[PDB]
């Protein structure tokens, strides 16, 4: 076993857009290969404090209940939770 | 972005956790499950044009960068009392 | 080449050299006494020495045994030769017939198609059964699962749809009999050959008195048969008696394997091992199979890990449950669990979906009433509420049904009951045009009509 | 005389339904606690399995 | 044949597992219970007069053996609903 | 000459090293001269390498990891025979009383196999105990267990003593009280009370104090039981009282925790049948002589469910609950005859007559207790003459079934009275036949028997 | 600032999670685990923190700290041990939270030792 010195990296860019694809970035729709825009790592770390902004733009869902009684901003955080089906 | 099951993700993680033979904790589920969820979730955010003008290098200005989070969660009989889902 | 070094119940410790150690799933060979015993390498530990698992009776091995190494995994016979007879984990013939005659054997590891390849069919498949084909209605090449504790009627419920289904089916069938009684398949094996449909059946049977390597690779190589068959173009039909004593045989080896223990008791592979049975089984371009599995949930927990996990495997879940079968309400399909992914207006139509929803409202409005009428009695009630209350009961009496298949256990004749009927039946009841009947007038009766014939003689 | 009748009447009744009531709410204590206790017992032995087998 | 009570040869077997360090399941029984019990119950069979014959060697000629059995279980407060009674 | 050494000290738990020929078997006895004191050790298991690990039979501070051990051949043996009555003595025979030595004949090892299938007796027998409730309601097998579900402030040591008193002059034969894990102020007092009853001398007594190490008290009751046997094979009908056998179940568990074992079900012992088993087997009628038992029984939680309950109930073969609210009405002994129950209750057991009295009684008690709710919301005047009577008659059986016990004289002055099986037979059918109507119900109240009823009635 | 002499005030987000972070890294540490798998020494590690967040002689420290509760459940070993550690309780009930009155505090469970 040799050990290449380097971490996990995925395919990103616009080219993604409409493609299924597994987690090593191999697609698996049968569409043919991917135009990715570079490299990027799995594993990061998060903007800090200083470096984050507010949240006051909406984004809807499409539905009344949630949209209106449980609105979702751009940059929040929801969990949807409940049983199976 | 939408993570369609995040208690799924847990179960792999514990799977490969216990094959490692680290110590279990509640459930059997490790002590870093809320470090695996916490990191991943926090990377969900929005950044302020600072920020966004200098990770493009000056290309992109005034523009404030966001990204929003759905994830899912399964409760077994409404119990959430449960480790992951609390 | 190889000698053994451990006897643990039914896991087997085996050194060989360090150039010449067996691979993952290598089959090896054994002499125990005057017979032989096959074993199955599980995982490499340190040094040359593989854990395996006994395909047999671990009883009788001495330490110090020599051993052969075949250099190829657990391989049966598929095809046209394994049409009419009954056969052992390792495709061995197990009626007293003679050897099966085969052009072509196939390793039970395989791997589950790829996504590309997969095919989703909406061409809906009826049944006779009312509950059924009312509540969660399932599709031609979707997996249709049949949940419930200890005796409230999977076993009986699965005959049922194999004599129904049988009806509108040309093609081939695979039943596997994985861990459950030996009577049982030993009196299907009969019902198939004195109906003269024994030429298209399959069978494999490891049943709840082997030990617990032929119990877990029971479950593979009768989806490798139905493989073989559904790949030359053919829609199959796969009934698998029990699935959760797949992951007991798991559950039962895992400890001696030296793996840590998961949740409750199971296996930290349990969500793999059911993943890895469960995505072998589909319909892709070139073929389809439809299956029905019945899932024994342990205690009557439908939180228990193992059924909890099964869940999000299967288009159409039919939850059996006690208390509604202790009223003598058969099948007792509890109408507030079951589902199907095809139970849609746009595939299943609007007035089938109406009816639907509308059983689950009344339905679940009695549930709430329930609990007032415990403490108070019925009559401090609204009168709308004793109007829903009168006609939820009539809705769950009318839900029975006397099947054929268990023309024993009670007299009453079989029924086939088709879906317009049913739905003109419910409807019929929800909107109240049979409120002057008695209850006991909608028990195991067929449509609608019967009952008032029922009602006329009281 | 109908009416001095009729309250009679109600307050048999009453006491009547009072009754069912009564041994209806008994009825639901000896089962709740079966599923109590069973709950306590599955509860203690699930901790303290976690404690033993986190011994490693 | 008649088993007085297979619940506490059940509970024999739990003692003799525990004792030998291999992890329980639910309600702290052995996960080979069902096996244990499986394999001694199936025991209890009709044979056909095929089996008889060969095993007998040809000595006893068609007649059908069998072995009826009824085993006794304690459950309890009366509820079927416990692992070992289901 | 001492051959061992010890190895490791952990809490109650001595580890010592022999050498491979004088390994000690299982349960035998080691003592270590702990600063001046002899501390005896328990062996309880064999570890590889002449290593045996055991449990302190006293406190084990003051032990350093050099000293030598003396290996004793024999297990713990302990003083028995007509010596030990009247004395008080801990676990390994010796005395907590400060009367001095006991001058035994014979000691007997605590550990010994149950009876023998050839051993017990040919055929089933009842005992009587003098007491009209138990003898009717709730009748002793000889040899049987029994067990008092009472709690406290009725008379559970009062009814102790009676059934002492009785077993030693009514029929020939001795007691031996088992105080497994209890408090010492309460066992200074049942000793002084029944040094004041004067039943002392007919008794005696095994104390394990709850301050003790758990296998002290775990042991304790298996003292008791074979100082028992040997007063049954003299031929002798023996009873064996028992403090608490959930704390001997309790002690069971801690043991098992401090030796390091699985734990099972709600966190009791692997061994937790066993153990009950080992305690329960041995008290069995033989074909001489016979040991019958009443333990105290206490359920945790209320949990009728929970294990040590559940094991418990399976070795019962009659159940005596002792209730405040009879006790309130001035009966005694405060025996609730609804509640308790015994398996002896048959009519091919007990006879015929016997057994259909009993259904009799209970029956109309059961009767007159929904008659009595009803009259407290309605009134007597909705009763019929037919109620009525039944109200009556059930008031008379109650109060027929107070007794005067001898103990009871200085609590009350009645001289006190033993009700014979087939006398207290014939008075609950007098009663409910018919016959007595005609006497007052404060007639029969701690009157003995019914002869006697008539009597007071007479005077009355 | 307080050995300065200067009145301090000092606001802790959550309590709970300085437990919690105890708790992930305690079993890699080599510790046995306790009663709900927390770390055998909750209590003192919990005492060694609280106990330093006093007023003394010198100067003052008011603090506010907001306490997480697992489950809506205050029987667990977390806030039931945090509870010995306070002047005044204002204990949030999730039952009034859903009724819509707000702040939520249940006035039958919040208290004050200067009351
Ligand atoms: N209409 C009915 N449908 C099903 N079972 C019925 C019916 N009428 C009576 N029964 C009885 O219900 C029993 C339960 O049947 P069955 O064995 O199929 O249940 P199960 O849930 O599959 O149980 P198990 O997993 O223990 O084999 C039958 O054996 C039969 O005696
Ligand atoms: N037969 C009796 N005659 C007179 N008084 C009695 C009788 N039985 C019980 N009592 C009264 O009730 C008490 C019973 O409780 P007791 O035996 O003292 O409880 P404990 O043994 O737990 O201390 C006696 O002390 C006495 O006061
Ligand atoms: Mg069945």
């Amino acid at each position: 076993v040799k050990a290449t010195g380097r971490i996990l990296e995925v395919p990103v860019g616009r080219g993604l857009l409409g493609r299924v694809v597994n987690t090593l970035g191999a697609p698996i729709d049968g569409k043919g290969p991917l135009d990715h825009d570079g490299f990027s790592a799995v594993e990061a770390i998060a903007p800090g404090v200083i470096e984050r902004q507010s949240v006051d733009q909406p984004v809807q869902t499409g539905y009344k209940a949630v949209d209106s009684m449980i609105p979702i901003g751009r940059g929040q955080r929801e969990l949807i939770i409940g049983d199976r089906q | 972005i939408i993570y369609d099951d995040l208690s799924k993700q847990a179960v792999a993680y514990r799977q490969i956790s216990l094959l490692l033979r680290r110590p279990p904790g509640r459930e059997a589920f490790p002590g870093d499950v809320f470090y695996l969820h916490s990191r991943l979730l926090e990377r969900a955010a929005r950044v302020n044009a600072e920020y966004v003008e200098a990770f493009t290098k000056g290309e992109v200005k005034g523009k404030t960068g966001s990204l929003t989070a759905l994830p899912i969660i399964e409760t077994q009989a409404g119990d959430v009392s449960a480790f992951v889902p609390t | 080449t190889g000698k053994i070094v451990q006897v643990i119940g039914a896991v087997v410790d085996v050194e060989f050299p360090q150039d010449a150690v067996p691979r993952v799933y290598d089959a090896l060979e054994v002499q125990n006494g005057n017979e032989r015993l096959v074993l199955e390498v599980q995982q490499q530990l340190g040094g040359g020495i593989v854990r395996t698992i006994a395909m047999g009776s671990s009883d009788g091995l001495r330490r110090g045994l020599d051993v052969k190494d075949l250099e190829h995994p657990i391989e049966v016979p598929v095809g046209k030769a394994t049409l009419g007879r009954i056969m052992n984990v390792l495709g061995e013939p197990v009626d007293m017939k003679g050897e099966i005659g085969e052009e072509e054997r196939w390793a039970i590891h395989r791997a589950a198609p790829s996504y590309e390849e997969l095919s989703n069919s909406q061409e809906l498949l009826e049944t006779g059964i009312k509950v059924i084909d009312l509540m969660a209605p399932f599709a031609k090449g979707g997996k249709v699962g049949l949940f419930g504790g200890a005796g409230v009627g999977k076993t009986v419920n699965m005959m049922e749809l194999i004599r129904n289904i049988a009806i509108e089916h040309s093609g081939y069938s695979v039943f596997a009999g994985v861990g459950e009684r030996t009577r049982e398949g030993n009196d299907f094996y009969h019902e198939m050959t004195d109906s003269n449909v024994i030429d298209k059946v399959s069978l494999v049977y490891g049943q709840m008195n082997e030990p617990p390597g032929n119990r877990l690779r029971v479950a593979l190589t009768g989806l490798t048969m139905a493989e073989k068959f559904r790949d030359e173009g053919r829609d199959v039909l796969l009934f698998v008696d029990n699935i959760y004593r797949y992951t007991l045989a798991g559950t039962e080896v895992s400890a001696l394997l030296g793996r840590m223990p998961s949740a409750v008791g199971y296996q930290p592979t349990l969500a793999e091992e059911m993943g890895v049975l469960q995505e072998r089984i589909t319909s892709t371009k070139t073929g389809s199979i439809t299956s029905v599995q019945a899932v024994y949930v342990p205690a009557d927990d439908l939180t228990d890990p193992s059924p909890a996990t099964t869940f999000a495997h299967l288009d159409a879940t039919v939850v059996l449950s006690r208390q509604i079968a202790s009223l003598g309400i058969y099948p007792a399909v509890d109408p507030l669990d079951s589902t199907s992914r095809q139970l849609d207006p746009l595939v299943v139509g609007q007035e089938h979906y109406d009816t639907a929803r509308g059983v689950q409202s009344i339905l679940q409005r009695y549930q709430e009433l329930k609990d007032i009428i415990a403490i108070l009695g019925m009559d401090e009630l609204s009168e709308e509420d004793k109007l829903v209350v009168a006609r939820a009961r009539k809705i769950q009496r009318f839900l029975s049904q006397p099947f054929f298949v268990a023309e024993v256990f009670t007299g009453s004749p079989g029924k086939y009951v088709s879906l317009k009927d049913t739905i003109r039946g419910f409807k019929g009841i929800m909107e109240g045009e049979y409120d002057h009947l008695p209850e006991q007038a909608f028990y195991m009766v067929g449509s609608i009509e019967e009952a008032v014939e029922k009602a006329k003689k009281l | 005389q109908g009416v001095v009748e009729n309250l009679a009447s109600e307050q048999a009744a009453r006491m009547v339904a009072m009754k069912a009531a009564t041994d209806n709410g008994g009825s639901l204590i000896k089962e709740l606690q079966l599923v109590y206790n069973k709950a306590r017992q599955a509860s203690i032995t699930q901790e303290l399995t976690e404690i033993v087998s986190g011994a490693a």
